[PDB]
């Protein structure tokens, strides 16, 4: 409705949105709309924009749904892949080993701990061919640049790579 | 202790009695303890590894390490006692000389034909994938160290 008026572009509305109501549900709903085959997907097509263009609410999405739901937004939707790996990236290199624990913990309570982020990653992978070689090759750089280390306790991603067999 | 060697290198019953028929045999904490050839050559080496002349060392401990293992076809040549240190603990004193000589690139034939023979050991790595519980011999973490300062 709010297309075929022009009055008001639907950025307006869901930063209204986005302030009036819970955060949880409100995301949960938009993740399933992307994927509701089209009505009249100018919807699906809308939201996107939305997503890459305000990154504060996209960093929240990645962060408060399962997997799967994030693996399905990406291959239907490939606007999408580049800026969630982006993320992962991001939190990767924000933890560290202990030698102590066998196990890659963050620093802040609320980075997203080694459990949560080899789940994505094994679903990401878990996937279609057009996605996997893509976050595979995502890997294998960001891995790189850390140090070729084959061995475990230095490189984030050489963890991750292995922990894929 | 060198001449020492070469004296162990080289070697009758009377229906009487004698005196050594009630002389005990001595301990290890006798001075008349006296063990052999190989168990020797490894004091040297020791003795020497101690002071700071480790070329030297190395030398004797490859001739001790010779000696071991080398020996199939003549009389055996034993290795040492388990109040003094194992077969590996050992290996390990060959390798740490070869370092002081900066032989590095024998350091390593000695810390691979090592955990070569003792694969058929070794602590197979799966907690590697899991990541206490299993064991590791203080001995195959250390060959680790020693492969790495080599
Ligand atoms: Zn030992």
């Amino acid at each position: 409705e709010v297309g075929k008026a022009e009055a008001e572009r639907p950025a307006r509305f869901l930063s209204s949105l986005w302030e009036r109501l819970p955060q949880n549900n409100f995301l949960k709903v938009i993740a399933v709309a992307l994927l509701q085959p089209p009505l009249s997907g100018e919807g699906s097509q809308v939201l996107v924009h939305w997503l890459l263009g305000n990154s504060e609410v996209f960093a929240a999405f990645c962060r408060a749904l399962p997997a799967g739901l994030l693996t399905l937004v990406t291959s239907r939707h490939p606007a999408l892949s580049p800026v969630y790996l982006g993320l992962l990236t991001d939190w990767g290199q924000r933890l560290h080993y202990d030698l102590q624990k066998g196990i890659w913990v963050g620093t802040e309570s609320q980075d997203v701990p080694w459990e949560e982020l080899h789940n994505r990653f094994q679903s990401l992978c878990q996937a279609p061919p057009p996605l996997k070689d893509k976050v595979l090759t995502a890997l294998e750089t960001c891995k790189a640049q850390d140090g070729d280390f084959e061995v475990p306790g230095l490189s984030i991603w050489t963890d991750l790579l292995l922990a894929l067999r | 202790l060198e001449l020492l060697v070469e004296a162990l290198n080289v070697p009758a019953p009377q229906f009487l009695i004698e005196v050594e028929l009630l002389l005990p045999p001595p301990d290890l904490a006798s001075p008349l303890h006296c063990g052999t050839q190989s168990q020797t050559k490894h004091i040297l080496a020791s003795r020497c590894l101690q002071t700071g002349r480790a070329g030297d060392a190395a030398e004797h401990y490859l001739d001790l390490l010779a000696l071991l293992l080398d020996s199939s076809e003549p009389r055996f040549s034993p290795p040492p006692s388990p109040p003094g240190p194992c077969m590996p603990e050992v290996f390990l004193e060959a390798a740490v000389a070869l370092i002081q000589a900066g032989r590095a690139q024998d350091a390593l034939t000695l810390c691979e034909e090592l955990l070569s023979r003792t694969s058929s050991l070794l602590p197979k790595m799966s907690r590697l994938w899991e990541d206490e519980l299993p064991y590791c011999p203080l001995w195959v973490s250390a060959t680790h160290l020693l492969q790495g300062q080599a």
